[PDB]
RNA sequence: GGCCGCAGGAAGAGGAACGGAGCGAGUCCCCGCGGGCGCGAUUCCCUGAGCUGUGGGACGUGCACCCAGGACUCGCUCACACAUG
């Protein structure tokens, strides 16, 4: 009874009691790159956090927009370059890019990266894309089975040429017939394909292969890599309105539904959690060495693209893994990965390299003239240092 | 058919005209089409309401996406113009003397049909807020 | 513009050329509304989207 | 005395109790000083800015009229002008970075 | 019977404690604190507040003066001024709860007022549109005081609503949700200018002060006097314990950080909140965020600023979780238990040896 | 003064100018009783609020 | 605070007893206010106008420098700038028609 | 993708009390606060069309209000705390 509960609240003593059972976390509902943080393999727990950055979702609105993107539903009049120019003007921001050029009359998924998220545009431009178009055949066909058989034939690695240049190869992974209309000679097709596949050219080839001839009536992109048309997709009106609401009502709520942090694009990748001291080193173009690894995900392989993250869940850089998961767990030293693309700004985290034990030892020996000015050995070096210290420059 | 059209309706399509008010509005539009008093489509209605015209703005309750015409209700309230949603887009275009559907039309007054216009205007002005 | 759609039970778009669903109701147009950068009706769109509880902020929050 | 030049302050909306309410339309959304003299484009003083109200980027102002002026005189969408030195930038009222 | 209660029905800051992230479950309990609801009546009042329904004649500083005569306390604060003729929700903090006044004064308010229009309008819809116009961040001139002209300033109105309109008297009820320091008298003047007819605020009542409202736990000045009388003459606490509430009720919105009994007194002396003393910590702690630090008995130790996020707390094994903003609890409520831990013992041992 | 109210079915105050609610009952004044610090009728108010079971101590205890 | 813009006041001539004498080169031969703040083109205040002297159409001015400034710092024909509102027109000082 | 130019680095990743609290003062911020309360006598007057009897006023008289916070700066006190498996 509501009143019985109220009576117990004032009568009987409450206490968070001591227990002997092991403390088990649940990180399955944590946002973005902190999701299943518990499930990462732990190398060490011992470090000093710095309190400089932020959780990607809870950045201040300025920093949130600068490190963010929009899964835009592109409208049907303007070019892709014009659309991102509008978004640049609306948000009052310096730089913008996109995940693949859609033609003026084509709509759909256009991942518009903003400012410091524009460092991901090459990765988004190379990602696999899905389309839903309408092929309009010039003459009549026996039935929709023939147009399906043409799409079955053009599933695979194809020859293609641009619209009005050299011959190019473009793979179409999957193709499908949604429906066909014999009256107006229009057929909806869906295709999954690699980046830079020309769908205008595909419609012409469908026309030639059938024998009737054809062209592309209209086109829409339903997927752009990780983002889809049912995943947080937003319109140009929303982008304009969300900015306006922030300007006139001081309400960030709408912007934070429109814009998402760049870390949402990288959720598929395997994670490597770095120590806060190592973060700014990597931003300046250092090697990702073993002393700064706190945690590392299961199933990292050699030459695999990994995301390197802070303890707060910010993406530092995209990187190529040189060590396997099993090697990271057992080795004493070495280079864990090398940088592919630095995402995070310089001096987001402070500059905290050369303060370590072994780094300070090397600085001391250079000051003593035991090593040369460029940190290289001499005849006078101890055999302990000369044998143990595996210089990675080699 | 009128009750069936409520299944197709839009989130912002209120105040919706009644079955009888819908019938009266179509006939006022048809009379205004003959005298060439109406203005059809968003581009024209938006232009003329901004320019300074007055009348009754009939909106279509089947319109999607809402972003095409959801600015118009407030454009009316700035200038105290009456507006109302009718059930269908296709019926509005047929009544407006178009072979395509239309999302919005503005009917202006005229000496030829003031009796029908006044019956609609007063009933539309009387409509309750949602 | 010929491309239409209706939502599946799963929640995703089922594309179609027809103007009605299998279950009778009208299909929506696949393409978004036309936009122009000179638009000065942000106040207007927000004002009524608030009234009918269809503004993007007032919906259930997404899963991240 | 009369200023060297005057910049567009705003346009006439309805009168309200023997002073005139006006929609502010300044370049860069600048905000007038309190009791700043309001002029017509002929550089004749009609009154002074009394109230400033509304949203930051769409604000209004009332004008306490001069001794000789009447609120009935002004027409709809008639423009009013201000000495550009007793304007302030909008950034001042926006929050500190 | 506490065993039967779900953790969602535990009082104040211990509500839903099982959904906090558990760092460690082991600590040594100490017989020092009480649950905030079971504090001895003296201590209960000194750490408490009143959700007052202010009467319509006196100023807000007179009302809190009257409260500090009645309860016989030295300090009070009041969650934002109500003007002499205005009524409604006035959170009156007593003694050690006066440390929270800035958080209460800065919180979002709600008002229900009456605007009187000086001429007729078309109807209730016209007033309703003028209220929609004065939503969002507005210019408002702060009134003159001691001949000191304060500059024009910005205040947000989150929501507005036109509740009723009477065309006979030209009276309109409005409800406004707004930022702290918004002038509602000024709003009614502007609402009159915008309509063109003119206007004044006839009447006003504050229906919400941040966390507290008129919906629940609100009491009148008679209850305050009456409850004290019953305690003075019959030695009955029952009435006072329904008038006054513990300051923990003001902090239920904040993110929590539960500490071991060993750490409590250290933090009260001005030590930074270190990670080895954290038992439990809430989801959604961010850097530079104001958090409440509590005991295992649900008492507020201090308002602290978090220097680690939730995720960072999960990964680390030592270091500064948070720095103090303002200490609530008195020194020596709990005993001194600092310097006894393994690493701190090793440090002192290795200095001596 | 002018503000009155009546309670809805979920116990929320519904403000109004009119002296009667939609069910014909009288509306209460929104404002509390005027207070004096020199009030000496504390005994008297407790005495009959106990008698009619409407003293604050006799009500259902609030859930915190 | 710092003004929105600044207009050319004049150019540096010789220093004189720890303040700087400057030839006035304003558009329309405008005259500065007494104790009007003098800025460099970076909108940093170097001093204030102390004296104004010479012929009407070819006049000079001295600048009483700021706390941190020194008269040795400035080079020959270095330009100085003023807030355009504390200029006055030459017509004011010319005789009445 | 490649080539050229410029700029920042030439990085092995440190630190289990760092450098705190509570008061007091000065200066800013906050800051619509002569009004509020009581009693007395000609029922002290008054259902005013003047707010108003759930209160308004006159004359005696007394009484209690005009803070509490935050920030900066210069003191006093208490600590200088990694939280006892």
């Amino acid at each position: 009874p509501e009143e019985d509960v109220a009576e117990i609240q004032h009568a009987e003593e409450f206490l968070i009691k001591p227990e002997s059972k092991v403390a088990k976390l649940d990180t399955s509902q944590w946002p973005l790159l902190l999701k299943n943080f518990d499930k990462l393999n732990v190398r060490t727990t011992h470090y000093t956090p710095l309190a400089c950055g932020s959780n990607p979702l809870k950045r201040e609105i300025g920093d949130y927009i600068r490190t963010g993107f929009i899964n835009l539903d592109k409208p049907s009049n303007p070019s892709s370059h014009e659309v991102v120019a509008w978004i640049r003007r609306i948000l009052r921001v310096e730089k913008t890019g996109h995940s693949g050029t859609l033609d003026p009359k084509v709509t759909g998924c256009l991942i518009v990266c903003i400012e410091r998220a524009t460092r991901l545009v090459k990765s988004q431009q190379s990602a696999g894309k899905e389309y839903v178009g309408i092929v309009r055949l010039h003459n009549a066909i026996e039935g929709g089975t023939q147009l399906s058989r043409a799409l079955e034939t053009l599933t695979g690695a194809l020859f293609q040429r641009p619209p009005l240049r050299q011959l190019r190869v473009r793979t179409i992974y999957e193709s499908k017939m949604i429906e066909y209309d014999p009256e107006r000679r229009l057929g909806i097709f869906w295709v999954s394909c690699e980046a830079g596949t020309y769908i205008r050219t595909l419609c012409v080839h469908l026309g030639l292969l059938l024998g009737v001839g054809g062209q592309m009536q209209e086109l829409r992109r339903v997927r752009s890599g990780v983002m889809s048309e049912k995943d947080h997709m937003v319109t140009m009106h929303d982008v304009l309105d969300a900015q306006w609401l922030y300007d006139n009502h001081k309400d960030e709520s709408y912007l934070r539904r429109v814009v998402y942090p760049l870390e949402k694009l990288l959720t598929s990748h395997k994670r490597l959690v770095m120590k806060d001291s190592a973060v700014n080193a990597i931003c300046y173009g250092a090697k990702i060495m073993l002393p700064g690894v706190l945690r590392y995900e299961d199933g990292i392989e050699v030459n695999q693209e990994i995301v390197v993250i802070t303890t707060k869940g910010e993406a530092i850089c995209m990187a190529i893994a040189l060590m396997t998961t099993a090697v990271i767990s057992t080795c004493d030293h070495g280079i864990v990965a090398k940088i592919k693309r630095v995402i995070m700004e310089r001096d987001t985290y402070p500059r905290k390299w050369g303060l370590g034990p072994k780094a300070s030892q090397k600085k001391l020996m250079i000051k003593q003239g035991l090593l040369d000015k460029h940190g290289k050995p001499t005849d006078s070096t101890p055999a302990t240092w000369k044998q143990e210290y595996v210089d990675y420059s080699e | 058919t009128y009750q069936e059209l409520l299944v197709n309706q839009n989130p912002i399509a209120q105040p919706l005209a009644s079955r009888r008010l819908t019938r009266k509005l179509y006939k006022c539009i048809k009379k205004a089409v003959k005298q060439k008093q109406i203005r059809r489509g968003v581009k024209e209605v938006q232009k003329f309401v901004n320019k300074g015209e007055k009348g009754i703005m009939v909106l279509a309750g089947d319109t999607l996406p809402i972003e095409v015409y959801c600015h118009l209700p407030v454009m009316c309230e700035d200038r105290n113009l009456p507006y109302v949603y009718i059930p269908s887009k296709t019926d509005l275009g047929a009544a407006a003397g178009s072979k395509r559907p239309t999302c919005v039309i503005m009917v202006k007054p005229h000496e030829e049909y003031q009796e029908a216009y006044d019956e609609c205007l007063e009933e539309v002005q009387s409509l309750p807020l949602p | 513009m010929f491309l239409q759609y209706y939502l599946n039970e799963q929640g995703d778009r089922v594309y179609t050329l027809k103007k009605f669903d299998p279950m009778g109701q009208q299909t929506c147009s696949a393409h978004p509304a036309r936009f122009s950068p000179d638009d000065k009706y942000s106040r207007h769109r927000i004002t009524i989207k608030k009234r009918f509880k269809v503004l993007m902020t007032q919906q259930p929050r997404p899963v991240l | 005395g009369p200023p060297e030049r005057v910049v567009l302050l705003g346009e006439f909306l309805h009168p309200c109790e023997d002073d005139i309410v006006c929609k502010c339309t300044t370049d860069e959304n600048k905000v007038p000083y309190f009791n700043a003299p309001v002029y017509l484009e002929n550089k004749e003083q009609i009154g002074k800015v009394d109230e400033i109200f509304g949203q930051l980027r769409d604000f209004y102002f009332s004008v306490k009229l001069s001794e000789n002026m009447k609120a009935s005189s002004f027409k709809k969408l008639q423009k009013f002008y201000i000495d550009p030195y007793k304007l302030l930038p909008l950034q001042r009222f926006l929050p500190r970075p």
